[PDB]
C-alpha cells in the first residue's frame, strides 16, 4: 500500500537517448549530464559481461545524487543482476576478520541461475514395519535397508521403496496412517499433522537465482540431514572463515562443471562500496589483489570528501581517502554542482512523487532558501509545510506556511553561527 | 555456449617465455619488455623447478605501473601443473580468530607438499547383473552371478556378499558404468549416455596422488572435512607438529615410500606489515623445511607498521639482507604501444594506429594502467558508434569523461572538504 | 630419498678437541673462538644437569650467523636432550594467552625418558573356542597366530577381546598387536577366496613373513607439555558421534594448582620407581627484544623457578624502544631487569679473509667446486656489501654455469649475475629519490 | 635418577630461620643479612600464622638485588606443607578470554583454605569369586563378604574378575583398580578418620555442573558475583556457626607490581575492604614509574589512594663482607670447592657487577674446572670465564660502534 517514501523510490532509468545523448529532464533525473553519460558506458560494461575487476569511483560535493545515480544503475540493469550496497563501516566485525567480509562481498555480488529438476512423491502414506536392529556381523536376519511405503493418490496407489536413513529421519517426526507426506530426492522431511492430486511420481524444473556467497555458507554447513549436523543446525555457528581453496578453487571448479552442461548460467554482480574514505588501509591492501582478480565483479565507490588522512597511517594524507596506488586503479568520475534553476525544478519534480500540490511562489521561495544554505534542507521542509497546510485547512502550500516552518527549524549554518558562544 | 570466464587484468598473459640461452624475447607468451626481470624470473623459475634447494627468498622491487605483479603471474602460470603454489596478501594474515603468526606458518604449511606413490585395483567397464538375491526362504549368502563386458574382452564372475549392500544402495542397471574399488567406495558413471564400453577386462590403476601438508589437520582434528572447508578453530597445538608430524614425515622420507615437493609462496603488498611477521619470516626460512617464496613491494621507503622508524623499501634491514632484491625498470615508449596492441588482440579490440599514437602519448604522460582503463571504455563507445574500428575522437571523448588522478588533482580547488 | 641440503647442513656441531681449545675452522664453523668456548661451556652445563633455570644470551650484529651456532649447540647435545626453537612472534595467540603459551613452552623443553620393551604379535588370527566359561561373560581368550616362520598361541583378556571386537574381525586374518595393547586390525588380510568370487573387496595381501613374536627395545621420550595437555583433556575420540563434533578444542589455559601438582607427583613416583628418567630441555628464543614487557616480567619470574629449564636468548639489534612502553629505551631491546642475570656471549663480525673460506665451505657443501678467480671476486663482492649476498649468490652462479654448459664457475658468471640481482644496499641507493 | 626439583636461584634455601625473640641469625637456612627485612617478615609471617584479621597488604621497597623474591620464597617454605600458597606474576592475570577482575578475584579466593573433618570407612582389597558371596583377600588377612541381589545386577554389567583390587567406601563409593600384584595393604575392615583440607574451589564446583573438567584447567570465565557472596558466604557462614569446618588463611604474593592496570588498583580497594581476603605481599623493583594506560608519576608505580593501604618495609644493599659469606653458602649447592684466593676475585667482580653474575661465575667456572681435570677451581679458571662471559656494564662499552641502530 504505502511505499514509506524513501525519497529514492522513484526512478526508471538513466534517461539516456538511444544514440547516447543525455536528456535534460528524463525519468525524474535532471542534471549531471557528464555523470549519466559516464555511467552509460558502465551499464554497457556490466551488460557486456566480458570484462571484470574494474572499479569506478564517484567524486563530488555532498548531495550531488551519486547514490541515487547508482540506484538508477541497479534499476536499469534489472532485477536479475544483483546489487549489494555496503559502507566502509560495515566490514568491521568481531566474529569475522576485516578482510573476509570484503572477500565474500564479491561472492554475494555475483549472481547465479540454476535449473534444478526434482522428483516429488506425494500421497497417503501406508507403512508396514520398521527396520529391525542387527547384531554385529553374523548376517542377522536380512530385512534391512528396505522400507516398504505405499502411497494412495487420486490417480492410484503405488508402493515405493525407501532407504533406512530416510525412515530413520522420519521416525523422529510424528508419523500416522492417512497423512499427506511430501517425499523428494533431497531427503527432505515435509509432513502435515492432522490431515493429493496428480500422479504418484512427479518431476518439475525449479529455476532458482542464488548468489555465490549463499552457496559458500550453505556449502560450509550442510542442511543437517544427519543427527549431529542437525544439532549443528539447531546451534548456529556465529561466523567462520572459509579457506581460499574451498571459496575459490573447488566451488569455481564445480560451477565450471555446471557451465559446460548448459543448465546453470552465471551472471556478474555489482558491488557498491559507499563512504570508502572511512575504510581501513588493510581493506585497500587486500583490495589491490581483489581488483586484480579475474573473477571479481565490477566495484563502484563513492568519495564524500576531497582529501583525508589514510586510516591507520596518522601521517600521510591522500585525496579522496584513497591511496595513490589504489586511486590509479579506480576510474574517477566528476559530478557537476546543481544550479538554483535545476534546484527549483527538482523541488517540483520531488513534489510530484510526494503527492503534494505546491504553488509556484512557494517553489521559488524554497529554491531561494535552498540556494542560501542547502538543497537537502528544502527537501526536508516539504512535509511540515503541507502538514501545517492541512492543519490550517489550506488546500495547497503557501509562502506563509514555508515561512513559519522555516522559522521554527533553525538552519545548520545558522545553528553553526549560534554555536561556539563559549557559554555553559 | 560460452565458458562464462571473464578476463581479468593479469589473465591476458599465459606462461612465461624463456630460452635455453636465457635470452628474453621481445614478446614471449604475452610478456613484453623487462628483459632483466625476465631473465631473473627465468633463473629463479629454473631454480624453483629444480627442487634441489629449499628455504631461499627472492624479493622483487618496482615502481607502481612497471608490471611487477604480472611477472609473478607469468611465473605462476609457467610453474607447471601439479606444483603447489600459494598466493597470499599482506593484510590477509590479520585475523581475530587466529594469530598472524599461526596464519603465516599456515601459509608456509600450505606451500610445501608431499607426493606418495600408491597402487590400487580398480575395475572399469559396464555392468550386466541379474539379481535373484532379493527373494529368499531363509537366510543365505544370496551370491548370484555377474556379467561384465569390455571392449578388450568380457568377464563373468559371481557377486560379492559384502558389497551387495553398496550394490543395492547405488543405482545399478543394464549397461551402466560402475567402478568397484579396493577401498570399498562408491564411484559410478552414466551408462545411458555412452550406451545410448571402455577399459579392460582386468586392469589395475596406479595413480600417484600428491598429498598436501594439510595431513597435519586431519591428524590433529577429529574430522578432516570441517577444518579443510573452513578455518574453524585455530592451528595445531605446539610441539605436536614437530614431534608427530616430523616423526611421521621422517618415516615417509628416506624410505622411498614418499617424496617432499617444496612449493612457492607469494605475498602481495608486503610494504605495510607488522614487525612480528617480518621477524617470523627469517626464522621460518631458516627452518629445515621451508618453501621458496617471492614477495612484491610497489612502494618505496616507508615506515613499517608497529614502529615509528622508517625502514628502507618498507622492510627492515634484517629481512632485506636475507633475500636478494630484483629491481624492475619502467616500460619504454616503444614497448607501451606493443602492450596496447597485445591488449587489443587479447580483448578483441580493433583500433587505428593514430589511436595507438595518441594513446601512447597518454601512456607517456599518465600511467599505462589508466590507458588500459581507457581502451575498455572506448571499445563500448565504438560499439555505440556501430563502427568496426575505434577512432581517435571516441577515445578522446572517453578521455574527456573519465579523468585521471593527475587530471582531477587540479579540480580540488573547490575546497569541498578538508 | 634426498636431504636436498635443507637450510644449512654444513654444521655438524662444535666438534672441539678434548683439550678444550677451539680450532680456527672446525666442522664447517670458522672463527668465533670466544663464542665457540662460550657455547662450549653451556653444553657442558646442560649435560651436567646440575642447574635449572639458567639463561644464555647471544649478542651480535645481524649476519654474524649466531643462529647456526645455536644449531651447533643443538647438534652437540644430540637427539637425547629435547631442543625446540621459539620465535618471538608466536607468543601472541588469540585463544591461548601469552603467559600460558610461554608456560607451555617451558613445559615443552623438559621431557621424560621411558625405556620400554616392545612385544609385537602379528599374523593370521585363528580364534579357538574359549575354555573358561560358567554369570558367564568371557574372562579368558585364546588366539592362535600362524606365520611362515612358525605358529604360536597367545592368551588375552576379555577387555582386549572387546578392543578387537570393536572393529570387524574374522577367522584367518592378519592382525598386529603391541605391548601397549593397541592392535591394528584388517578384515580379510590373508589371501583366500573360498567364496568362488573375488568381489569380497577388503584388502587382499599375501601371508606376511617373519616370526610371530618380535622383541624390541624402544626408548621413548615424551615432553611434559604433551602430558599436561593430554591429561588435562579427556583425550577421548571416536567413541561418540555427538561429542567428536561438539568439542571445538578451544585450548583454554590450564590451572597451575591441580595440574602441575598432579603431574609433578605422578612423574616423581614414576622416576622413583625407576621406570622413567627425567631429562632437561633447551629453549632457544629468537627476537627476544620484540616481546611485550609483560612477557619480560613474567619471563624472569618464570625462569627464577626451580622447575624451569635452561633458556637461550638472542639479541639481533641494539638499543631500541621497549615494546609497549613507547617511552623508556633500553639496550639490546631488553629492560635492565631481565638483562641482568642472563649470561652475555660476544659475537663479532668476521674479517674479510674468512669470506672466501665460508663461501668455500658452502660451495663444497652444495657439491659444486668453484675456481679460485670466482672465489676471489665473489669474496670481494661478499666483503664489499655482506656475506649473505655472496652466500645466496653462490647457487645462481652454479645455475648459470650449468646452463651455459661449464662444469665450474668462472668470474664472468658471478660478475655477470651480480648485476642482475641487486643487493639491499644498492637497492636502497636507487630508492629515496621520491620518484613515481 | 633426577627429580623434578632441581638446584636453582631461590631453590637453595629451605625455610626461614626464626627465633623465639624474633632475632634473625647471621646464617640461617642459607640467608645472611637483611635483619630488618627478616624481622619484619617474621612479624607479618606471625600475623599470617595467627589469622586474627584479613585484608592486609605488605609492600617491600629497596634497590634491585636485595633479595625481594628470596624473602617471599623463604616465607613460602616456612609456612608449612599442606597449606594454600599462591604467588603469581603481574602478567599472569592478563587474559584475552577472561576479564581482568576474574583473574585477581580467583587469585584472592584460591589462597583461602577450608578445613573439613569427615569420618568415612574404606573397605578395599582383592576379589575371589565363589558361587553371590565374594571372598575379599589381602596380604595381612582374608575375609568373606556376602552379597545380596542388589549388587549382582550392578556387577554383571561392570567388568569384575578374580584378583582385581576393588575399593568400596561406606559413602557408597565404588572404585575399580588394577590388580597391581603380578604386574593390597592394610586391613579390609577399617574405620578411617581423615581431615580433608579443601580450597575455595567449592565456588567452582557449585557454579559449574561438573568439577572434573574445571579442576584440571582454568576453564570458565568470571563466575556470577552474587553466587560468590550470598550462596558461598552463606554456606561457609552456616558451617562456621555449626562448627563443622574451619577456614585457614593463606598468603597471596604478587611480584613486579610497578606495572599494572589502574583497574586492578581500583579493585584492590574493595579487595582489601572485603570481608574475607588473604594478606598481600607486594614487591616493587622500581621507585617511580608511569602507570600503564595513563600519564602519571607516583612512587612504586601505584596510585596514591592504594599507597596508604600497604605496609612498606625498606631493604639495604648487601655489604662486601657478607657477599663472600653468601657465596660460601652457594658453594655448597653444587658441592664444588673453591680456593681461598678465589673468593677475593669473585667478590671483587661482585663488587662492580651484579651479584647474580658472581653467582653464575662459580657454576660456569666449575665446568672449565672439569675440563681441566682438577678437583678444585683455580683463579685462572674464573679469570678465563670472566673473559668468556662479561657483565652488562662491560658489554655496554662495546656497543659504542652503533653500526646498525635500527632507528
Ligand atoms: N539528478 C537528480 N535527479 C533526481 N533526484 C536527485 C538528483 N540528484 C540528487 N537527487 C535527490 O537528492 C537526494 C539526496 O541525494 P544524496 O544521496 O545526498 O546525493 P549524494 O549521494 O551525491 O550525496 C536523493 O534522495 C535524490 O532523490
Ligand atoms: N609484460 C606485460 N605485457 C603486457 N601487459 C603487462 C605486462 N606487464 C604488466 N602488464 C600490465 O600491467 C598491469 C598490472 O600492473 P602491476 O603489475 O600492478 O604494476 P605495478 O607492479 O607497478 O603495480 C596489468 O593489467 C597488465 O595488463
Ligand atoms: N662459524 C661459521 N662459519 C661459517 N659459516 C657460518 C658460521 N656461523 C654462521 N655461519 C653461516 O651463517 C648462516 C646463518 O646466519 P644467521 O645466524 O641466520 O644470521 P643472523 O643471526 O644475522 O640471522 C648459515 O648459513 C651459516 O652458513
Ligand atoms: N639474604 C640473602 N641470603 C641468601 N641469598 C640471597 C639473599 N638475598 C638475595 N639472595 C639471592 O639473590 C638472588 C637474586 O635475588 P633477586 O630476585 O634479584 O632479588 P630482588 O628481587 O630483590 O632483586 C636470589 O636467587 C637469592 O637466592
Amino acid at each position: 500500500k504505502t511505499q514509506r517514501i524513501a525519497s529514492h523510490s522513484h526512478v526508471k532509468g538513466l534517461g539516456l537517448d538511444e544514440s547516447g545523448l543525455a536528456k535534460q529532464a528524463a525519468s525524474g533525473l535532471v542534471g549531471q549530464e557528464n555523470a549519466r553519460e559516464a555511467c552509460g558506458v558502465i551499464v554497457e560494461l556490466i551488460k557486456s559481461k566480458k570484462m571484470a575487476g574494474r572499479a569506478v569511483l564517484l567524486a563530488g560535493p555532498p548531495g550531488t545524487g551519486k547514490t541515487a545515480l547508482a540506484l538508477a544503475i541497479a534499476q536499469e540493469l534489472g532485477s536479475k543482476v544483483p546489487f549489494c550496497p555496503m559502507v566502509g563501516s560495515e566490514v568491521y566485525s568481531t566474529e569475522i576478520k576485516k578482510t573476509e567480509v570484503l572477500m565474500e562481498n564479491f561472492r554475494r555480488a555475483i549472481g547465479l541461475r540454476i535449473k534444478e529438476t526434482k522428483e516429488v512423491y506425494e500421497g497417503e502414506v501406508t507403512e508396514l514395519t520398521p527396520c529391525e536392529t542387527e547384531n554385529p556381523m553374523g548376517g542377522y536376519g536380512k530385512t534391512i535397508s528396505h522400507v516398504i511405503i505405499g502411497l494412495k493418490t487420486a490417480k492410484g496407489t503405488k508402493q515405493l521403496k525407501l532407504d533406512p536413513s530416510i525412515f530413520e529421519s522420519l521416525q523422529k517426526e510424528r508419523v500416522e496412517a492417512g497423512d499427506v507426506i511430501y517425499i523428494e530426492a533431497n531427503s527432505g522431511a515435509v509432513k502435515r499433522q492432522g490431515r493429493p492430486k496428480g500422479d504418484v511420481h512427479k518431476k518439475k524444473e525449479i529455476i532458482q537465482d542464488v548468489t555465490l556467497h549463499d552457496l559458500d555458507v550453505a556449502n560450509a554447513r550442510p542442511q543437517g540431514g544427519q543427527d549431529i549436523l542437525s544439532m549443528m543446525g539447531q546451534l548456529m555457528k556465529p561466523k567462520k572463515t572459509e579457506i581460499t581453496d574451498k571459496l575459490r578453487g573447488e566451488i569455481n571448479k564445480v560451477v565450471n562443471k555446471y557451465i559446460d552442461q548448459g543448465i546453470a548460467e552465471l551472471v556478474p554482480g555489482v558491488l557498491f562500496v559507499d563512504e570508502v574514505h572511512m575504510l581501513d588501509i588493510e581493506c585497500f591492501t587486500y583490495l589491490h589483489r581483489a581488483l586484480e582478480s579475474s573473477i571479481a565483479p565490477i566495484v563502484i565507490f563513492a568519495s564524500n570528501r576531497g582529501n583525508c588522512v589514510i586510516r591507520g597511517t596518522e601521517d600521510i594524507t591522500s585525496p579522496h581517502g584513497i591511496p595513490l596506488d589504489l586511486l590509479d586503479r579506480v576510474m574517477i568520475i566528476r559530478t557537476m554542482l546543481y544550479t538554483p534553476q535545476e534546484m527549483k525544478q527538482i523541488i517540483k519534480i520531488r513534489a510530484q512523487t510526494e503527492g503534494i500540490n505546491i504553488s509556484e511562489e512557494a517553489l521559488n521561495h524554497l529554491g531561494e532558501i535552498g540556494t542560501k544554505t542547502t538543497l537537502r534542507y528544502s527537501v526536508q521542509l516539504l512535509t511540515p509545510a503541507n502538514l501545517l497546510a492541512k492543519i490550517n485547512g489550506k488546500d495547497s502550500i503557501e509562502k506563509e506556511h514555508v515561512e513559519e516552518i522555516s522559522e521554527l527549524f533553525y538552519d545548520a549554518k545558522s545553528s553553526a553561527k549560534i554555536l561556539a558562544d563559549q557559554q555553559d | 555456449v560460452t565458458r562464462i570466464e571473464r578476463i581479468g587484468a593479469h589473465s591476458h598473459i599465459r606462461g612465461l617465455g624463456l630460452d635455453d640461452a636465457l635470452e628474453p624475447r621481445q614478446a614471449s607468451q604475452g610478456m613484453v619488455g623487462q628483459l632483466a626481470a625476465r631473465r631473473a624470473a627465468g633463473v629463479v623459475l629454473e631454480m624453483i623447478r629444480e627442487g634441489k634447494i629449499a628455504g631461499r627468498a627472492v624479493l622483487i622491487a618496482g615502481q607502481p605501473g612497471t608490471g611487477k605483479t604480472a611477472i609473478a603471474m607469468g611465473m605462476a602460470q609457467a610453474l607447471g601443473p601439479d606444483t603447489p603454489f600459494t598466493a597470499i596478501a599482506g593484510s590477509e594474515i590479520f585475523s581475530l580468530e587466529m594469530s598472524k603468526t599461526e596464519a603465516l606458518t599456515q601459509a608456509f604449511r600450505r606451500s610445501i607438499g608431499v607426493r606418495i606413490k600408491e597402487e590400487t585395483e580398480i575395475i572399469e567397464g559396464e555392468v550386466v547383473e541379474i539379481q535373484i538375491d532379493r527373494p529368499a526362504t531363509g537366510t543365505g549368502s544370496k551370491v548370484g552371478k555377474l556379467t561384465l563386458k569390455t571392449t578388450e574382452m568380457e568377464t563373468i564372475y559371481d557377486l560379492g556378499t559384502k558389497m551387495i549392500e553398496s550394490l543395492t544402495k547405488d543405482k545399478v542397471q543394464a549397461g551402466d558404468v560402475i567402478t568397484i574399488d579396493k577401498a570399498t567406495g562408491k564411484i559410478s558413471k552414466l551408462g545411458r549416455s555412452f550406451t545410448r564400453p571402455d577399459g579392460e577386462l582386468q586392469k589395475r590403476k596406479e595413480v600417484v596422488h600428491t598429498v598436501s601438508l594439510h595431513e597435519i589437520d586431519v591428524i590433529n582434528s577429529r574430522t578432516q572435512g570441517f577444518l579443510a572447508l573452513f578455518s574453524g578453530d585455530t592451528g595445531e597445538i605446539k610441539s605436536e607438529v614437530r614431534e608427530q608430524i616430523n616423526a611421521k614425515v621422517a618415516e615417509w622420507r628416506e624410505e622411498g615410500k614418499a617424496e617432499i615437493i617444496p612449493g612457492v609462496l607469494f605475498i602481495d603488498e608486503v610494504h605495510m606489515l607488522d614487525i612480528e611477521s617480518f621477524s617470523f619470516l627469517n626464522r621460518a626460512l631458516e627452518s629445515d623445511m621451508a618453501p621458496v617464496l617471492i614477495m612484491a613491494t610497489n612502494r618505496g621507503i616507508t615506515r613499517i607498521r608497529g614502529t615509528s622508524y622508517q625502514s628502507p623499501h618498507g622492510i627492515p634491514i634484517d629481512l632485506l639482507d636475507r633475500l636478494l632484491i630484483v629491481s624492475t625498470t619502467p616500460y619504454s615508449e616503444k614497448d607501451t604501444k606493443q602492450i596496447l596492441r597485445i591488449r587489443c588482440e587479447e580483448e578483441d579490440v580493433e583500433m587505428s594506429e593514430d589511436a595507438y599514437t595518441v594513446l601512447t602519448r597518454i601512456g607517456l604522460e599518465t600511467s599505462l594502467r589508466y590507458a588500459i582503463q581507457l581502451i575498455t571504455a572506448a571499445s563500448l563507445v565504438c560499439r555505440k558508434r556501430k563502427g568496426t574500428e575505434v577512432q581517435v575522437d571516441d577515445i578522446k571523448r572517453v578521455y574527456s569523461l573519465f579523468l585521471d588522478e593527475s587530471r582531477s588533482t587540479q579540480y580540488m580547488k573547490e575546497y569541498q572538504d578538508a
